[PDB]
């Protein structure tokens, strides 16, 4: 396992250390989206910073299972549930939860 | 090691680091109806995988305030994924359920929710108040939907009976100090070996906090409750157009 | 036949429903064992965690330091058929002479019996209940009179012609049962077997009868269930004109060959109606007798 | 993609935004095949 | 005994007293994908009666000057019953087919269709006459649904492709003097072992009178051509959120 | 573990396809029996059903008196492999100097066989094709001139980077192949193995390659499979300065170890594109030659 | 924070049908990987330069 960069936005030398993490907070249970990507290991985004990634752009055709390990590095004291969840192909980005 | 767990059935995974056990309903699992109690002829289909998984319904916010609220099954699926669909297209339909209601908070907040499944949970009216009128509940009261519907008077359960026996049936209770969820497993439950979907509810889910959620000033105040089930051996017959009620 | 590993590996179709607990033997209540003083750590019987979903599993043995005592007091009074085969008021049926209701020296109940309280409130327990059940049929005037008055009692089955009047066709009975008794004979009496189309009757039906949008004027029959509806009783003086004396009829069940289905709260606010578990809403009353203080008897 | 199913609840004193940071790899069933090169080429002119 | 037969499967069954055999594809039956040549790890969902049985889809009439038409699988059936949920609500679809065409007139009628079933039946467009526009065929013609639709030049199957070398493919012949339907087994044909319902037909089925209809003045002249077809062996996975297109 | 009977005797999930025919070694053609005279009533070879949907069982045997004839003809030349294993022509690529294309001595060729007619005809006879190949490079001036000139060609399959110049550093080609060769040595040639995603290729696909709508400005891509897309050939002359000389480097494909399924109709209309199968709407032409009348030759 | 990489598998995570994986591994041996000839220097020898 490498970082994943979930969070590709901030461009600025200062800032690119943010991309390794992204956040969670308090919020107000509307079943909020907390982030989104594509899963494609081969694809420019996200999985550009794996090292899996990387090696896959050595080769044309891969085939297999993927796995994301989140881990959560806030307070002891804090506590909650979130859904992860994997569209397969011609499914839409979902609107909802 | 009885306080962790993971529910995995279909395409769906579920886990909990704050469990309190599983309850299985009446001491007994799910299963296919036999051939000496079925009755009609036709072979059954059983989808298998493609509808019993997870299925996560709604969320309502826990309140200070909160009364408590009910879901009724099969009502809450019939219009969701292939299950709906499935008991749309039949007449007939039979299947157990896992039940898993989830709620967290932190350990500086109280409360305590009382989960439990009620067979032929029937509504009831308050006849006008002086009990001379004889009102019934209007459809959107007794098969609520995947949103649920908010008790009036919690004690007598909107329906003449003390929730405070509530606890003869199969329940768990959700005790923000101890436990962050509540599983329940529930066999099928009728006098009949299949039945429709639409017209009848084999049982009601309910969700009433008995000892009020509490906290300090400061300290998250959005306690959501989210209700997640999963169909278990869902069994169809007697099929022919769709049909949504 | 089958091939992909999936569909061998496969449970689909298990038809046994695996239970987690068994019935045993209880003809009296349980012994107390001689128990001593225990002073340990890790075990700890009076820690418990209500949350799971059980009940205590603590016994006398482990809270305090008990005797042996032989306990053979039975437990066979409270099985289903001794507590609900006993006799109670189900229906009442009034033939008057001139008055509103029935003065044409007949009428039809209908066979339901929960618009009486006491009878009801112990069938109510129940979800689900089958058993065959013996009737017994207590007929005087309305100051407990006997009279010479023939009777004619009938059981009409869902779909078979109400009798209309005294002098109805119907009343040839050559298919229904019918009952034929004076009024100072005893009581008239019969068995009756379990007859719904159901496995069992159910005192509760979450749900409708029919298909369709259901609107407010069809909502009268929301928890109606046909399983339930086993038809209609009808009695009438036997003759071409109207009798003498005002009657009433006073019917009594006795459930025996009991069994039953997921027990529920017992009702605690009173009856209104026989179809529904209404309540008065400007009424609710708590379950039982209150006091003023929680520190105070 | 990556959803609230309750909420991310805490008491008083602790902060009210964390991080998650997310690590992937493949699994055993994974294979490549059709050896090719990357998409990039890490010089601009010639390396001195 | 050969000109009689009877299809049951499912709830459904068709009866023919004037048959011509039956013809199994590239004679080999539908069967399902074994573990060596799947590639998808998920356990599929196999709903087996539900959507295995006939559908009865569309009714064209046979007239004197009548093209011919061709219909798209599985496009035909994905918004038709249990079937078409299945294939809307899953990624992943594989299955064989059962076709049986109908059509009848009288001993006083005569006329021959050839009724066919080509893999992978790639539309061609006119290319605007000159063959210098490189236009290409609409959604609405590559997948036309249950209508079908009518074949613009048949002697090229409107794919610059001669219909005299139709019959190298799985075929039979309606000639009314002899026979009142066709009935054709395919197996599942494709060079992955599942594939989208949405975005791939596996193959067509054309319809089209080599031996035009015929018949004198005052005999029935409404001569109709039913499509029923069942789907056999179906098995769908990837499961996700309906998808129609 | 399963119960119900249905379950039980159920044929889900079988994986063996039951084939109704079998293969058999034919090295010749069939001989020819002596037959004889027959005239009987209830044999009748001569009559069939093409209804039915088979070809005609009827034998030389059967129509005529035959002798024996002992055929050992071969079927050697007609097995696919014999068909298909000959070099053709696939592709063509221009390295002019002052021209309108190619003028900056470099050049993509996108790898699909499509563009010519003999080649794509033969291939096209079926749906699905699995095989390995031999491409042969033929390089010369316009003229067929041989000079002393040095060439570099790479595969660049999808997802590495295209060279956009005679100087690209993709021309490094630390992983991609290239070939160097002069064009007085012989014609470059090497051995490409099956490189689909999918099991097979196929030359007809009715599909689209994505979800979504398919709107007017998408229909582009109906029948386009990327699993038929096997990537880019680029050539350059090796050098910073512009070449001396204008270069054609003809393609040759030769097919081997060849599987083929599902035979179709043979094109009978001339090609337009190589992307479909689009024809001349105002042009079409009758498959072959006609006559004046059904009864003169 | 162990320092492992995950160790759950399809398997358990989703129910799963069986799937019997023939596709090689030989491609991605070092050899395979780097036995490709690559450009690594290169000389001038121009005559005026
Ligand atoms: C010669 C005539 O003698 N026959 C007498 C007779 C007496 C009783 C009889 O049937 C009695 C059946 C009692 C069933 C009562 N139940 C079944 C469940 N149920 C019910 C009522 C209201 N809501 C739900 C269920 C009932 O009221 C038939 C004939
Ligand atoms: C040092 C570089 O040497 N490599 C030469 C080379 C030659 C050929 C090559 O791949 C040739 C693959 C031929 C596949 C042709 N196909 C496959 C199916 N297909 C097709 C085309 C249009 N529509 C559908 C399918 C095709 O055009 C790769 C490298």
């Amino acid at each position: 396992e490498t970082i994943l960069e979930v969070n590709n936005v901030p461009t600025n030398a200062t800032s690119l250390m943010e991309r390794l993490r992204f956040p969670v907070s308090a919020q107000a249970g509307k079943g909020e989206l907390c982030a989104v990507f594509r899963a494609d290991p081969g694809r420019n985004g996200p999985w550009q910073s794996t090292l899996l990634g990387q090696l896959c752009g050595y080769y044309t055709q891969w085939s297999g299972s993927l796995e994301v390990t989140f881990m959560f590095t806030g307070s002891f004291m804090a506590t909650g549930k979130m859904l992860i969840a994997y569209t397969p192909p011609g499914g839409p980005l979902p609107k909802d939860r | 090691s009885d306080r962790v767990a993971q529910l995995t059935i279909g395409n769906s995974t579920i886990t909990t680091q704050e469990a309190a056990n599983i309850i299985v309903g009446y001491g007994e699992w799910p299963s296919y109806c036999s051939d000496s109690d079925a009755t009609a002829v036709d072979k059954p289909t059983r989808p298998d995988v493609s509808v019993n998984r997870f299925y996560t319904l709604d969320t309502k916010l826990w309140e200070k305030s909160s009364k408590g609220w009910y879901w009724k099954f099969p009502d809450v699926l019939t219009e969701t994924g292939v299950f709906g669909q499935n008991a749309q297209f039949h007449y007939l339909y039979r299947s157990g359920f896992c039940i898993h209601v989830q709620c967290n908070a932190s350990k500086f907040h109280q409360g305590a929710l009382l989960v439990a499944v009620l067979p032929e949970y029937v509504i009831g009216t308050v006849a006008g108040g002086t009990g001379t009128e004889d009102t019934h509940p209007p459809y959107k009261q007794t098969q609520p939907g995947a949103d649920g519907f908010e008790l009036q008077h919690p004690y007598v359960l909107d329906a003449g009976i003390p929730i405070s026996q509530l606890t003869v049936c199969p329940h768990q209770w959700i005790n923000l100090r101890t436990n962050n969820c509540a599983t329940i497993i529930v066999p099928y439950i009728n006098a009949l070996p299949f039945d429709s979907a639409l017209n009848h509810c084999n049982f009601g889910l309910l969700v009433v906090p008995i000892s009020p959620l509490d906290y300090d000033q400061g300290a998250t105040p959005v306690i959501p409750i989210t209700i997640t089930l999963a169909p278990m051996c869902s069994e169809f017959a007697g099929l022919r157009q769709a049909v949504t009620q | 036949g089958d091939r992909v590993a999936d569909v061998i590996e496969s449970s689909i179709g298990d038809s046994v429903s695996r239970a987690l607990t068994h019935a045993l033997p209880a003809p009296t209540g349980q012994n107390t064992q001689v128990s001593s003083h225990r002073l340990d750590t890790g075990k700890v019987p009076a820690l418990q965690a209500a949350e799971i979903g059980a009940s205590s599993n603590a016994s006398d043995e482990s809270m305090i330091e008990t005797r042996c005592v032989l306990n053979s007091h039975s437990t066979a009074e409270t099985t289903l058929d001794s507590f609900f085969s006993r006799a109670g008021l189900v229906g009442e049926i009034d033939l008057p002479l001139k008055g509103t209701t029935n003065p044409n020296g007949y009428a039809n109940w209908d066979i339901d019996i929960t618009g009486y309280a006491q009878m009801r409130r112990k069938v109510e327990l129940f979800t689900y209940m089958r058993f065959d059940a013996e009737f017994t049929f207590v007929a005087c005037t309305p100051t407990g009179e006997v009279v010479p008055q023939l009777l004619q009692y009938m059981f009409v089955p869902p779909g078979a012609p109400k009798p209309d009047s005294r002098e109805s066709l119907a009343w040839q009975t050559a298919t229904n049962p019918s009952v034929f008794v004076k009024l100072s004979d005893p009581p008239a009496q019969v068995s009756v077997p379990f007859m719904s189309p159901a496995s069992a009757y159910q005192w509760f039906y979450d749900g409708y009868p029919t298909f369709g949008e259901h609107k407010q004027e069809k909502d009268l029959e929301y928890g109606a269930c046909p399983n339930n509806m086993m038809g209609t009783f009808s009695v009438r003086t036997v003759g071409t004109s109207k009798s003498k004396y005002p009657l009433v009829v006073r019917i009594y069940m006795r459930m025996k060959h009991v069994r039953a289905w997921i027990p529920r709260p017992m009702r605690n606010q009173n009856y209104l109606f026989k179809a529904n578990p209404n309540y008065a809403g400007n009424s609710i009353k708590p379950t039982g007798a209150s006091r003023t203080a929680i520190t105070t008897l | 993609s990556i959803w609230y199913q309750t909420n991310y609840v805490v008491p008083i004193g602790a902060p009210n935004t964390a991080y998650i940071i997310a690590l992937a790899a493949a699994q055993k069933n994974f294979t490549m095949k059709l050896c090719k090169d990357a998409s990039d080429i890490l010089q601009t002119g010639t390396i001195q």
